[PDB]
DNA sequence: CAGGATGTATATATCTGACACGTGCCTGGAGACTAGGGAGTAATCCCCTTGGCGGTTAAAACGCGGGGGACAGCGCGTACGTGCGTTTAAGCGGTGCTAGAGCTGTCTACGACCAATTGAGCGGCCTCGGCACCGGGATTCTCCA
DNA sequence: TGGAGAATCCCGGTGCCGAGGCCGCTCAATTGGTCGTAGACAGCTCTAGCACCGCTTAAACGCACGTACGCGCTGTCCCCCGCGTTTTAACCGCCAAGGGGATTACTCCCTAGTCTCCAGGCACGTGTCAGATATATACATCCTG
């Protein structure tokens, strides 16, 4: 069977997602993380669908930014691989 | 509620690392993304049923969300 | 309710500057929010600005400043450039 | 009547922005012509951020101004990014940028 | 020109949980300083809660909103919880 | 003629901070709780940070506060260190910090 | 005035950096930080030069250094 | 005669300028520096000694964090010695 | 271990300039009190948010070879720390000088504001047209060879 | 290069629901007086910022040298990518309840506004004292040894 090298659908999905602008993760799941997380702060609490929309953009974003800056440590430190020590890095420098 | 964390699967955050241009990802990656995922949320969620119990509602609007991403200076538009 | 919204101006200089080109309502309300933001950043830099110098009024000046502290560089120089020309136009005739 | 607008040559509605910087309770006092620059200063940036996008759209080869196309012209522009560093555009996507270590 | 600063009760409020332990100037300015900050942020905070509402009046519950909006976690709880006391406090006698 | 201050028991000025909150034009009104809410509040906070930099300067046996004992008491509490985090203290210095695999 | 940034010598740039928890220092970073400290005095003092131009003042102020830091996010203490 | 090993006398430095909150910059060449700085904005102005002061303190703990922003880079990539790519990763990172 | 310097602490006088304390007075607080406006509250209704459900598909799970990247070890040469005179420029105290922030009258432009008035703008319907999508063709990449 | 093998693009219909327009109608912008007000505008005054100068010393600085760290390389192996196959759960359409949040009166109460006291807080005069500060004096401390 024909077989690609590894990496190159990496790039291909690369390219394709980064011309999109649709939501990544699956509404329902988000849905309902939300709604646990919320459920610590004030019990029987009601989401307006925009709310929850505007909540999963946001998070979307901030992922997004957050694997840039990853990637932008990864590569420093001579490597290709994302590690945890990258993100925790970029958290550090970030402030958060 | 419970464990929902775990509904962000490992390809969501493939496709999360793709669309920020990461090419290999390693294993503890998507456990990493999911608790920094999980701090953001109840940071921005927080604020939102701040905004919300103020105005003596019970339905978290869209715009207590606007609002409380506005504080972490993360504004977004569309929402308005 | 009237929900008052730059909807109309906004398309009527996208029309003055792009002839051919529309707009979706989607962008459309991006714009309304984008000005809507501005205008607040420029409203709380003045006010902040007045109280600084503890004057009750709010002036040209105060406006003028606010655009130098909140627009960055040539976007900055440009604005000035244009409020003083609409205000030497508006006090002119 | 001529309007406010009208007299100072502005498309943007002077006397809204007035009423807006009354209503906002910022000052005491309002000037008369502090609403004529606010507007002016609105209309140059809009003006500014429409001329990006309908560019970014011509590019794209569209004849319709998207939020995708806002995203863009946004990220191209320098003092337009400083202004918009933080901020994040709904179904505006994200800047094309691939890194150099990572090609083939 | 009187100024007016929190200084005698800071002091003040140091006797109360530090009775031996002083004091220098500088360390009098810095924390007027960050009073004056952290009052400034919560009237700023309550004011723009305020007017999300179209309330003209910065009642007790704008105030308690804003620490709970700007001091984090524990700090803004006990906040709330000696806030509430003195506010009772006051309305009871 | 009692003072609010002591009324509500508290050492901070709550007529000082009930004129302020007047001058400042935040609202056309405030209520009359609202200076006592403020009060506490801000009276909390100076006695948490005063008790930590008391702390503080015992520990580097002097009896006397200083803005270096403000310093470390902001640095060494995790709740003011998140409100301050944006924050330079004059004359702070810095926390003494050595990454391990600086040692020899 | 000309030619002030050199007066930022490599002594003092080391002495930052040993404050800093630096062990060794590049040839290069000295610099890079003369670079980096211009732009950050550029900012800071355009807006302070902003905030005494509008008060129609000719000396700069300390609380017009104090807003301009603060507006930046760079809150200070000490000079209020 | 006798010599330290090279980063004895470095950690000394480590230690003793931590410990210390004078200032690290002499005051005559940053004075002249920011008054060259602002001569570019607007010409005959004059300076405020505490205005000079506060931004020399600015700028000196601005630069401490950027430094320990900096070895926090450096160490990521498996070294000891900062270096030009970690001072414009950190800057990168935070947004500037 | 271990001895020999080596800064680094470790006491010890000592004096000094940086702060707790009087002081007086006037400019904030407290009290009284009133009218109007805001806010709480009580109803009220409809619309939006939830909950269920069933079908059914495409994404998520689940092994699984395989290749490519991490990564430890390894020479190596160079650039950074470290002594070491040397010089130079910052510090620093004092002194003249001047220019401009701050404060004080003063009055005239200049803005609030409201009652008519009216014009433009906003919500609720028509309508058609750029565009998304979807097969097939064309093109282009990309691995293999 | 070159051929297969898949990926990307692209065009043509084809459907289509969302912009653009339009229309009552309402509110808000314009006008038109009118009168507190406030801010610029001189005038002044003192003070702080500047300018300078002698002089000294300690920090910069150039340089020689020793060392240890970057860094490329070199295998090497393992674990992340690509790729099928299940399988399952998100999704989507829809409908019924239900509840809750704006909303509208509506009354009352509470805060400004002001004025009359009254009081405490706030920049200089005291006085004094903990803290810097040289100065010996141990105390670790670290490179040799």
């Amino acid at each position: 069977p024909h077989r690609f090298r590894p990496g190159t659908v990496a790039l291909r999905e690369i390219r394709k997602y980064q011309k999109s602008t649709e939501l990544l993760i699956r509404k329902l799941p988000f849905q309902r993380l939300v709604r646990e997380i919320a459920q610590d702060f004030k019990t029987d609490l009601r989401f307006q669908s925009s709310a929850v929309a505007a909540l999963q953009e946001a998070a979307e974003a901030y992922l997004v930014g957050l694997f840039e800056d990853t990637n932008l440590c990864a590569i420093h430190a001579k490597r290709v691989t994302i590690m945890p020590k990258d993100i925790q890095l970029a958290r550090r420098i970030r402030g958060e | 509620l419970r464990d929902n964390i775990q509904g962000i699967t490992k390809p969501a955050i493939r496709r999360l690392a793709r669309r920020g241009g990461v090419k290999r990802i390693s294993g503890l990656i998507y456990e990493e993304t999911r608790g920094v995922l999980k701090i953001f949320l109840e940071n921005v969620i927080r604020d939102a049923v701040t905004y919300t119990e103020h105005a003596r509602r019970k339905t978290v609007t869209a715009m207590d969300v606007v609002y409380a991403l506005k504080r972490q200076g993360r504004t977004l538009y569309g929402f308005g | 309710k009237n929900v008052e919204t730059y909807k109309i101006y906004i398309f009527k200089v996208l029309k003055q500057v792009h002839p051919d080109i529309g707009i979706s309502s989607k962008a459309m309300g991006i714009m309304n929010s984008f000005i809507n933001d501005i205008f607040e950043k420029l409203a709380q830099e003045s006010s902040k600005l007045a109280r600084y110098n503890k004057k009750p009024t709010i002036t040209s000046r105060e406006i003028q400043t606010a655009v130098r502290l909140v627009l960055p560089g040539e976007l900055a120089k440009h604005a000035v450039s244009e409020g003083t020309k609409a205000v030497t136009k508006f006090t002119s005739s | 009547a001529t309007s406010r607008s009208s007299k100072a040559g502005l498309q943007f509605p002077v006397g809204r922005i007035a009423r807006f910087l009354k209503a906002g309770k910022y000052a005491e006092r309002v000037g008369a012509g502090a609403p004529v620059y606010l507007a002016a200063v609105l209309e140059y940036l809009a003006a500014e951020v429409l001329e990006l996008a309908g560019n970014a759209a011509r590019d794209n080869k569209k004849t319709r101004i998207v939020p995708r196309h806002i995203q863009l012209a946004v990220r191209n522009d320098e003092e337009l990014s400083k202004l918009l560093g933080d901020v994040t555009i709904a179904n505006g996507g994200v800047m094309p940028n691939i890194h150099n270590l990572l090609l083939p």
